[PDB]
Parts: C-alpha cells; structure tokens; sequence
C-alpha cells in the first residue's frame, strides 16, 4: 500500500452516494501529485477544492452530477498540474502524469465501469 | 493590524517539529472517527456559526497564511492529503476563533489543543 490520501470525490463527500468509498477499501484509485515540489501541488488542490467544494467536513450540499462538476470547476486552471490515477494497492492504474481535470473524466469512467454510478 | 493571537499560532506551527507527531499517527482509524456524526456534526457547527461572521481583510489574508503554512509542514511529515487538508480547515477556524475572543470554544479547547499537546484533533 501507497497512500496519497486524494479521493476524488473526497470520501466525506461521497458518504452515502452510489460511489461511497470505506477507508479500508485500498482498490479505490487516488490521486498522486507528480513533478517537484508536490506540497505545492496538494496545497493547490486543496485550496481549490476549499473554494468550490467547501470545508472537508460535512454533506456535500449538492447531487452527485453537482459533486463532480464541483471537482471539475475546481481544477479548470490546473492544468499545469500532473497526477497519476492509481489504486494504492496497485491493482488498477488509470492515468499517468495526467491533469487534475483529466483525472476526474478517468475516475468517472471507472466508477461507471464498476456499476457505481 | 493582524491580529497578535495570529502571530502566536504563526510561532506554533513554525515551530521545529511542531508536526511530528504525525509519524505516529492512525490515519484511516483518525479520519473515520472525524467524519463520524459526534465530531462532524460539531465541526460543522463550529464552521457554520463562525461562517456567519465579519472579519477584517488583513485578518482573512494573514488566515490564509497560516492555513498554507499547516497544511505544507503537514504535507512534509507524512505525505498525506486529507490529513494535510483537515489541519488547514481546523486552523481556519481556530484562527477566526481566537480572533473573536471566543469563550468555551471548542476549536480552540479540542482541535487547537489538541496540536499544542502533539495530536490529531479526532
């Protein structure tokens, strides 16, 4: 196991939604921030996460098509960011060195293919 | 003016080792226990009542510092996302706590003290 701790949807948000993730659940693919300086690359993300998505804790206040557009309209000017999409457990790997914005499109996709849309 | 309450917790998370104790830290058993209904629903409280107040801009901006400043000394000690991002927002409304003089606060009694006596606040 290699742990990012990036769900995308974050795991507090996707409580109680067709795609909820358990923390034991190392299949699940996360974000990992490529490049130098990745303190730089999740503070970026966070900070655009907090603007858009809001506070970690809580409901996210929205539907599910609400929660993924929020991701998307949080990272539209990310694009100088790589990440690779990978489950911690290394059992799938979904992009490599791919942008934030790209990353939601690859999860999404995933999520549908599992019958957890 | 920023605050001076500010610049005290500035001095506390630039503090050698200050985020340390991270190392030691049950990430999955900590997070699980904070989305939990007793500490979310009191989180959000803390957050909602705080997000109805005014505070000034050199305040906000100076917040925003130190939000940067806990999540990035975090993010040096165990690589963890969620965890770096938790100690932002718990900052965030520690900072506004202290800058309104809040009594019996629970940002400040629980999560504040929670990092001053080397802990994950869950």
């Amino acid at each position: 196991v290699s742990e990012s701790g990036h769900h995308v949807p974050a795991v507090r948000k996707s409580k109680g939604r067709p795609f909820e993730v358990s923390r034991f659940d190392k299949t699940r693919p996360t974000l990992f921030p490529r490049g130098e300086n990745p303190e730089h690359s999740a503070w970026r993300l966070h900070h655009a996460e907090r603007d858009v998505i809001g506070p970690r804790q809580g409901d996210f206040p929205g539907s599910d098509k609400e929660l993924f557009d929020a991701y998307r309209k949080a990272y539209s000017k990310l694009d100088d960011i790589r990440v690779d999409v990978k489950s911690p457990n290394g059992t799938y790997t979904l992009g490599t060195n791919v942008t934030p914005s790209k990353a939601v499109d690859l999860i999404e996709v995933w999520l549908k293919g599992q019958g957890l849309m | 003016m920023i605050n001076n309450k500010l610049i005290e917790i500035d001095n506390c998370l630039s503090a050698p080792s200050f985020f340390d104790f991270l190392k030691s830290l049950n990430v999955d058993s900590a997070l699980d226990s904070r989305d939990e209904p007793e500490f979310d629903d009191c989180w959000m409280s803390e957050f909602n009542s705080l997000d109805k107040e005014s505070f000034q801009d050199d305040d906000i901006e100076f917040i925003d510092s130190l939000r940067e400043k806990a999540f990035k000394y975090s993010f040096r000690v165990i690589n963890n996302a969620e965890i770096s991002s938790r100690i932002s927002d718990d900052i965030e409304i520690i900072s506004k706590s202290f800058v309104l003089e809040k009594e019996n606060s629970w940002s400040i009694t629980h999560l504040w003290s929670s990092y001053k006596n080397g802990k994950f606040p869950e």
